[PDB]
């Protein structure tokens, strides 16, 4: 069948969406959770991991069918996909298949006609659209929609138009919106019943790497989630670069039920999470200014489990065979215990900070240091190495031998 | 008398751009006049004449011109300028953004037809208004109060929750006790999930039959933005001024609208406003928010509620900018309280209300009202310098007086501003939560406050 | 009286200096970042006008 | 088939204005051929048409306008857009330009005439590059490791020794020969001797190609100097099977020259009056690199930048950095302390790297050892920063580590001096020994299995 590309194929009824699209990194699944049918930005500077998130929720995501679109991006990272995706397999009935056969691809590099930009995104959601009729879960990467808007700008210098912001035609907003509005889940057109979706996650690339750009700015209005990477983290090589101080998601409110079916525990330990990071971030200033030795036990305690979620729980080398995808249960099981060793040192701390002999981080320090680099190793643990039943026990172990050093204490 | 006479139908189509139709060989064209076009597959779309100059006149098409041609499509042009009709029985029903039905209900059998600009209504013949509308909400109702007749937008950014906060207005709003809200709504712009959750929820407060919706979503054409506030305004003013109700009028994207504005100024290729939005922006904006208040003689009234979109957090882009140059006053939503999972995020130092400060006060609401207003603004605003200078210096530099002011901050957004969102409080309970914070301080310090009035209410 | 103000005052010595440097090495540079900024942003406003 | 149809000439010049001549009642104008001036005092120049429209076509000029009019000057079309005449006889020439020879050599026979701007290659064709390069550059190869066929320009600042590294590459690159062909936009004349002498130095210049425009000679050619070089490049690699290494010598005078030519037009300006589409141009010239499908051959490319006020956010290497697929980094503070080369690793990227080291690349440590010298510098330099406002009596022993780090990893891994070659594997022991300072609970980013294997030595 034939379908123009600029037209929205019809469905009965959008739905709200009720289930998350798993990215397999540690931070984005807890921290700024998205939907089988969502909206998603990842604006970040050169160099900040777009690409390789959009690849690795290519490779290991919940998804029927994924739809790449690489419009005004590098040959090289559309050749990488080619040379990968046959090699990598999922496993279906007992037996091995290669992620290829769920996968289309959709190129117009750096170098080739500005225009074909334009085409290469409405041919990239229609191809979207067609598999979401057949009631697939689809997944469409959009790998930078500031190629798009800068397509835009050229055709439009050259037929004279008045410029908005920045140089870009009026019509960009208007352009933005009415692709991002094509995402959804539906009840499919027709007579079978079946339901379908399409999630988007459009990459920005905002020049001088300013949020205020245009496209930037349009697109954070218009999406529901966003992923802001940050470059300062990059260069400390602390991947994936997301600055969960200004990222967010609006799905949280969504997905609270289905956690409490599938995942009863997560909850309060994302609530807990994202206190200690926003404490630390109050705390960080007045130790730059001020020097650190004002701080109380529980502030101290507060900076160094802040450190540890950082370093050891938010960080996740994408390449390395451990850490390529981290499971529900693995992210769900770290995070257990990294919050549980905040609540026992403040226990202790609370508990004898009135008493003449007292708890002090620097003695919790010095007792544990063995169960701090068990906490630290927990990343090591591999999902199909050692598997469930090994990583669950391992990590219930950490559990006692951290509850043994705070039985002497 | 009627337009008993025919319609002359064009295939003259001389130019076609953007928004933009163009025809000549017009005969005695007619400035803001309505335009019928047939596309060469039978599609129908309309527009409106935006130019007229001799033979030739510019029309913008609300529905887009894609698909059209310079040979094939034919416009007919109706001799008149755009009337809507209204009705009461538009109440309990859903139009789009061109005004067509979505509720699979039939077109409106009018009462009569309005021109969608309205007619001017005289200054001599307006009337000042002092009730006080009770929203519910303790920022609102005890720092910013409104008025049953007033404009006050809500101002906020991508990502807070404004939506909540108009929704829990019109689940709440009602007088102050010692009648109940018809309720038009216009989107412009919204997403699927945003025009949803206001039709869900007032089908939740079970209130359909009082509200009339007209939707234009992020999909639908833009240039229906530029009618779509006026036919919702025009139904406001029907209702209201000739079938005696009191209307709230809730417009729920005004960026969106101001965006659909720079679109056809900058196909016209007409010189700029700042952002490139406009020069005549203000103006146009003043047509929408001048809509609103009461008229002697009539006992309706309308009190409009728009809501802005501000780009970048920016309260001096050229949108929210000339907003407050027109309406009286505004509520600011803030990232920094939604960052910190406060709701409302209300930020009360740059909200205000103008028209509070004869709606309040003894007869009206209590005697206390006009001084605790103040005093919490002027704690609030101390403890706010307070903060600022304490993240420099550390607690060892504050006195106890800084304490005092430090902790007062906490408490009223611990339990002044943090409310939730079918939390309905009256402006007592909202006054009387008020004193339990300013008993943090003695009295000395109360310098808002006079001494009758903290002899009467300070020692409960 | 001289130790115990000695101690007292040692201890006031490495706080000044301490925020002298936290002024010259923190604050002034984020300010003059952010007054280069905006000398920039206006000219390219300037610009599209 | 050859174009056997003779040639038009037109006295037709209706108008002139900036670097802009504007020709009428033209016979069917051809979008981007080639025209011929001569001019009263019987001087030629060059122009190609840049826009048509009825029987008016508009000619950019590359030597400029002046002295051109509107009655005595004449013009020849030549039937077809920009080609360059190219032979394996072009290594050991010198060129200008725009092409013409300035070594007292004769002019080119060609085995071929290639179009000047080239033609996108087939996503599908492109081969991955995963040959490590071993530069012998300890701040190159341990932290940004090169695969042949890799876009990895030098960013660098005026004052700071961007040709000095650039002519070590060129030195020492190798496995773990290349024809150079080398562009210059811009250069003075002792930048031009250093880099000819360098080469007839070291006895390579039987094996390399230059193309020289000067701080004097026309601003245009400059627009034309790097696609004349990837032209050369491509015929080299991609039908005479070499492996070719690219050296494009200061894109921001590629860039000003671009930006100073868009400006005659008053097409869209971008950020800082750049030209709206700068970079899509810049990525017509950088994706010129790579493997292909059946063929031996290969490009690789380093264009060297300079940088406005050493300023990474200015367009030039912003537009630069989202395009290449890293960059090398030489930082002013570096040089002024007197250290070489002045490479300053946290800026630094290299995408191609993930993949050209490890087991069977390079060793089994590379990965971890890399990932970990990151992380110990960029806290060195947080230890550093807080020394500064709060005194060394502050510092924890911890802090003192990462402070010890810092000073004996830049005197040992990034100084290295201008002809000293390391192996990856020196490079790599190198870096054991500086992580070897720290007790091995500390080193975070490195595994169990890892740290037992390499650690103990
Ligand atoms: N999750 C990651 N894990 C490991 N390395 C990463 C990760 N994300 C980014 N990188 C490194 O950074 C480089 C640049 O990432 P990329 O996605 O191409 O950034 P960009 O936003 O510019 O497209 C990668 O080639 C890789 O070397
Ligand atoms: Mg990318």
């Amino acid at each position: 069948q034939v379908w123009p590309v600029r037209q929205v194929r019809p469905v009965t009824e959008k739905l709200p969406a009720n289930h998350p699209l798993l990215t397999g990194q540690r931070v984005l699944d807890a921290l700024f959770p998205c939907v089988q049918g969502g909206t998603t930005a990842i604006p970040g500077a050169f160099g900040c991991g777009k690409t390789v998130i959009s690849q690795s929720l290519s490779k290991y995501s919940n998804s029927d069918v994924i739809i790449y679109v690489g419009c005004g991006e590098r040959g090289n990272e559309m050749s990488e996909v080619l040379r990968d995706f046959p090699e990598l397999t999922m496993e279906v009935d007992g037996k091995v298949e290669s992620i290829m056969k769920r996968t289309a691809l959709v190129a117009n590099t750096s170098n080739m006609p500005v225009a074909a930009r334009e085409a290469s995104i409405y041919t990239g959601i229609t191809l979207s659209e067609y598999f979401r009729d057949m009631g697939y879960h689809v997944s469409m990467m959009a790998d930078s929609t500031s190629r798009w808007a800068e397509a835009l700008r050229e055709i439009s210098g050259r037929l004279a138009e008045m410029p908005a912001d920045s140089g870009y035609p009026a019509y960009l907003g208007a352009r933005l919106a009415s692709f991002y509005e094509r995402a959804g889940r539906v009840k499919c057109l027709g007579n079978p019943e079946r339901e379908g979706s399409v999630s988007i996650v459009g990459a920005v690339s905002p020049p001088g790497g300013d949020f205020s750009d245009p496209v930037t700015s349009a697109t954070l209005g218009i999406v529901q989630v966003f992923w802001g990477l940050d470059k300062k983290l990059a260069q400390r090589k602390h991947f994936p670069s997301v600055n969960w101080l200004i990222s967010y998601s609006k799905y949280m409110r969504a997905l609270d039920e289905y956690y409490d079916k599938h995942f009863t525990e997560f909850v309060p330990l994302r609530t807990k999470a994202k206190e200690i990071l926003q404490e630390e971030e109050d705390l960080a200033e007045i130790v730059q200014l001020v020097g650190k030795a004002s701080l109380a036990e529980t502030d101290k305690i507060t900076l160094e489990v802040a450190k540890l979620i950082k370093d050891d729980f938010l960080q996740q080398n994408g390449y390395t065979p451990y850490d390529r995808f981290c499971p529900f249960y693995k992210t769900v099981g770290m995070l257990s215990n990294m919050i549980s060793f905040y609540d026992m040192a403040r226990r202790a701390v609370e508990t004898t900070a009135q008493s003449d002999n007292k708890i002090t981080w620097s003695i919790i320090r010095e007792h544990m240091g063995e169960i701090l680099y068990k906490l630290s190793s927990m990343k090591f643990k591999d999902p199909v190495k050692d598997g469930e039943a090994k990583i669950k026990a391992d990590y219930a172990q950490l559990l006692e031998d951290m509850q043994n050093a705070f039985r002497s204490l | 008398n009627y337009l008993s006479q025919p319609r002359l139908t064009y295939k003259t189509v001389s130019g076609v751009n953007g928004p933009l139709v163009i025809l000549d060989h017009v005969k005695f064209p007619r400035y803001a006049e309505i335009v019928h076009l047939t596309l060469p597959d039978g599609t129908k779309r309309s527009g409106q004449v935006l130019e007229v100059s001799g033979s030739k006149a510019v029309v913008q098409v609300f529905e887009g011109t894609s698909g059209i041609d310079a040979k094939k499509t034919s416009c007919e042009f109706t001799g008149d300028i755009l009337r809507t009709p209204v009705s009461e029985d538009m109440l309990g029903r859903v139009f789009n953004g061109s005004g067509k039905p979505i509720d699979r209900g039939p077109v409106v059998l009018a009462e009569d037809f309005l021109d969608i600009m309205g007619q001017p209504i005289n200054p001599q013949c307006r009337i000042y208004p002092e009730e006080m509308i009770q929203t519910g909400i303790s920022a609102i109702d005890g720092m910013n109060s409104i008025a049953r007749g007033q404009k006050i937008p809500i101002f906020s950014a991508a990502g807070l929750p404004h939506n909540e906060i108009a929704a829990q207005i019109c689940r709440q709003a009602g007088l102050v006790k010692k009648e109940n809200f018809a309720i038009v709504f216009a989107a412009m712009g919204v997403n699927m999930e945003t025009a949803r959750f206001f039709k869900s929820d007032f089908e939740e407060n079970g209130s359909m039959d009082n509200v009339c919706l007209f939707l234009n979503l992020a999909n639908d054409p833009t240039i229906e933005r530029i009618i779509t506030p006026r036919l919702a305004l025009t139904t406001a003013e029907f209702l209201a001024y000739q079938c005696e109700k009191h209307v709230l009028v809730i417009l729920t994207d005004m960026s969106s609208y101001a965006e659909a504005l720079r679109e056809v100024s900058a196909a016209r290729e007409e010189v700029p406003g700042r952002r490139g939005f406009p020069g005549y922006m203000y103006t146009d904006l003043a047509t929408i928010y001048e809509r609103a208040g009461r008229v002697e003689g009539r006992n309706g009234s309308i009190t409009q509620i728009p809501i802005l979109t501000m780009p970048n957090d920016d309260i001096t882009h050229p949108i929210p900018d000339l907003t407050g140059y027109i309406t009286e006053g505004q509520i600011y939503v803030d990232r920094q309280l939604h960052n910190r999972q406060i709701y409302p995020p209300i930020n009360v130092l740059p909200s205000l209300s103008r028209l509070m400060k004869s709606a309040i006060g003894e007869g009206m609401t209590r005697k206390d009202h006009a001084d605790v207003s103040n005093q919490l603004y002027a704690c609030y605003a101390i403890g706010k310098d307070v903060q600022a200078m304490k993240a420099v210096v550390g607690e060892e530099a504050l006195t106890s007086d800084d304490l005092l002011y430090l902790e007062f901050l906490q408490k009223f957004e611990k339990n002044f501003i943090t409310q939730g969102p079918y939390e309905n409080r009256t402006v007592y309970e909202t006054l009387d939560i008020g004193w339990q914070l300013l008993r943090i301080f003695p009295k000395e310090m109360l310098k808002r406050i006079p001494q009758s009035t903290l002899s009467e209410f300070y020692p409960r | 009286s001289l130790q115990t103000s000695f101690v007292t005052l040692d201890e006031a010595i490495k706080i000044t200096n301490r925020r002298v440097n936290a002024i010259e090495h923190v604050i002034i540079p984020r300010i003059e970042r952010t007054l280069a900024y905006i000398i920039t942003e206006l000219d390219e406003r300037e610009r599209e006008e």
